[PDB]
């Protein structure tokens, strides 16, 4: 009859953990005879190289030790003690995940260049993939009595209202601009912040009157 | 070499605006999920059943952010004493300092008591943690985030 040498410490099943870094799942047990130790993945057999990077597992120490996770290793890992008298098993739940300690991403194109009648009403868009907690924002390059670029080398613009709300698509970042008088040809850009470094794109917008050639 | 359709004619290879939907925060010391109590107390628990985890972050600048519940609509805050509870009103005592750190698990600074580095970590049991009890070092103030539901 086996029996867990350590329950106190078994009730932590979850394991949220980072990538690339080596997982340690185990479950102490004993008996007479010694009981065996079972694995399985998902719900079933656990192979000694189940998958890449293969594993180590000192079915001595009850542990399956795995390196370098990923991902794909996401999985309720489980533990089988069969002995003669009896056959006793907890799983433990795994996840991995990948962070992406870098600046908002911004999906190419986007804005993109375009162009309006007057009294049109626009939209600018923008995808931010951005694990870090992103700060949208919509610049006008706004050009202070009589240059563009002010002594900071960097361009004059101003935040922009919003002009509407979400709507549209919660996985998008529109900007809507509405009776677009021949005053909103500048430049935007979407500027997406981030605790680590900024990112952003632009685009340009024109509008003429009502005939054409 | 397989792959799909999708990424392949996708015009952006990554979750666009996928800051917006709502996540877990878990934490590294004990198996929680951070908890923001219906009356408004803050707590851990495992239960990835418990109606009171999906959080629903956002900056108004870069770094600060909201931790916010999307069950109710308690912003998240932090006492004087370094308690964290869950203002119904948006309020410099509800105001976080995020960062990822090398361990990739994320911090979060009571912004306002800052310059003392309280934390938002929960202690082992799952209880929260006094602030001034922090340490920068401790399991108990790393977070990670996860998915609302499992994969």
């Amino acid at each position: 009859a086996p029996y867990w040498t350590r329950p106190e410490r078994m009730d932590k099943k979850l394991l949220a953990v980072p990538a690339a870094n080596t997982v340690r799942f185990r479950c102490p047990a004993a008996g007479n005879p010694t009981p065996s130790i079972s694995w399985l993945k998902n719900g079933r057999e656990f192979r000694g190289e189940h998958r890449i990077g293969g594993i180590k597992l000192r079915h001595q120490q009850w542990s399956l030790v795995m390196e370098s996770v990923v991902p794909s290793d996401r999985g309720n890992y489980t533990c089988v003690v069969e002995n003669k008298f009896g056959s006793i098993r907890q799983t433990y739940t795994l996840d991995v995940l990948e962070r992406s300690p870098h600046r908002p991403i911004l999906q190419a194109g986007l804005p993109a260049n375009q162009t309006a009648v007057l009294g049109s009403d626009v939209e600018f868009h923008c995808k931010v993939y951005s694990d870090a907690q992103p700060h949208i924002q919509w610049l006008k390059h706004v050009e202070v009595n009589g240059s563009k670029v002010g002594p900071d080398g960097t361009p004059y613009v101003t935040v922009l209202k919003t002009a509407g709300a979400n709507t549209t698509d919660k996985e998008l970042e529109v900007l809507s601009l509405h009776n677009v008088t021949f005053e909103d040809a500048g430049e935007y850009t979407c500027l997406a912040g981030n605790s680590i470094g900024f990112s952003h794109h632009s685009a340009w917008l024109v509008v003429l009157p009502a005939e054409e050639e | 070499e397989i792959t799909t359709f999708t990424a392949l004619t996708e015009k952006f290879n990554l979750p666009p605006g996928n800051y917006k939907k709502p996540k877990l925060l878990y934490c590294s010391n004990g198996g929680h999920f951070l908890r923001i109590l219906p009356d408004g107390t803050v707590d851990g628990t495992r239960d990835r059943s418990d109606q009171h985890i999906q959080l629903q972050l956002s900056a108004e600048s870069v770094g600060e952010v909201y931790i916010k519940s999307t069950e109710t609509g308690q912003y998240l805050a932090m006492d004087t004493d370094g308690l964290l509870y869950g203002s119904q009103t948006p309020n410099e005592e509800c105001l976080f300092l995020e960062r990822l750190e090398e361990n990739h698990y994320n911090t979060y600074i009571s912004k306002k008591h800052a310059e003392k580095n309280w934390f938002v970590g929960l202690k082992k049991n799952g209880s929260c943690k006094r602030g001034p009890r922090t340490h920068y070092g401790q399991k108990a103030i790393l977070f990670l985030p996860l998915p609302v539901s499992s994969d």
